[PDB]
């Protein structure tokens, strides 16, 4: 089957930084859209970024901006979001999601989420 | 039938030519290597049966 | 700018409909937003239902459905059953990739 596998969260300290991954199986990584997605405990979900099919675009959320990076490596079928200057206001379960879908801005298919606390 | 919807049946919807597998219908030219999505679709589709057709 | 809104809760009997609302700030819903549909249970990461405004999964029961309503988009439940108590959340798409979520709107099943 699709499956995504995200990991990387740990309990850090705020104003350091935290590098994500995920890492994909079951289909072909270099065909899609892959996004980005947390959610704070207690709350619903919010959109963090996304990044073009190729490689050649980023997107994010404006929350974000200055602070995030996504980059891939489709040679290890996998991808990366890291965070600098991480806050403790950033505590969330972050999710690797696929797009396939025809703008290719939300996911269809969805990771079991890997938690960052902040602290 | 039933009150709350009878979705138990399903039909074929896409299919690539003329005559039971679920394998994703290509619409497009792009494979569907397991993933579903755009121009890449389920084959069947549930009918929605009720009291009030 | 981001600000999506729905309904905060509904509940509904089994077996029967269910109305589930999300709209932008600004202009109207329209295919051009791609409207999806997501369902999460309590400890479980969320479930996608509705694409590009009316597709469904594989995955996705024939039960909900992605109508559009007065300028706002729907999920529409056409027989709540227990199964279904989750917070569903909707998820516009704007001038470019940057997609905003609604609040979320808790539906149960009484």
């Amino acid at each position: 089957e699709v499956q995504l596998v995200e990991s990387g969260g740990d309990s850090v300290q705020p104003g350091g930084s935290l590098r994500l991954s995920c890492a994909a199986a079951g289909f072909t990584f270099s065909s899609y859209w892959m996004n980005w997605v947390r959610q704070a405990p207690g709350k619903g979900l919010e959109w963090v970024a996304n990044i073009k099919q190729d490689g050649s675009e980023k997107y994010y959320v404006d929350s974000v901006k200055g602070r995030f990076t996504i980059s891939r490596d489709n040679a290890k079928n996998s991808l990366y979001l890291q965070m600098n200057s991480l806050r403790a206001e950033d505590t969330a379960v972050y999710y690797c999601a696929l797009s396939s879908g025809y703008s290719g801005y939300a996911g269809n298919y969805w990771g079991q989420g890997t938690l960052v606390t902040v602290s | 039938s039933k009150v709350g919807g009878n979705y138990n049946y399903l039909y074929r919807l896409f299919r690539k030519s003329n005559l039971i597998s679920t394998e994703i219908y290509q619409a497009g030219s792009t494979p569907c290597n397991g993933v579903e999505g755009f121009n890449c679709y389920f084959p069947l589709q549930s009918y929605g049966f009720q009291p009030t057709n | 700018q981001a600000v999506v809104t729905q309904e905060p809760s509904l509940t509904v009997s089994p077996g029967g409909t269910v109305t589930l609302t999300c709209g932008s700030s600004t202009g109207a819903v329209t295919s051009g937003h791609y409207p999806y549909w997501f369902q999460q249970k309590p400890g479980q990461a969320p479930r996608t239902l509705i694409y590009d405004t009316s597709n469904k999964h594989s995955w996705t029961p024939a039960r909900f459905s992605g109508s559009l309503l007065g300028g706002k988009a729907a999920l529409t439940l056409s027989g709540a059953r227990p199964e279904d108590e989750a917070e569903y959340y909707c998820l516009l798409s704007y001038s470019g990739a940057r997609g905003v979520f609604g609040g979320g709107t808790k539906l149960t099943v009484l």
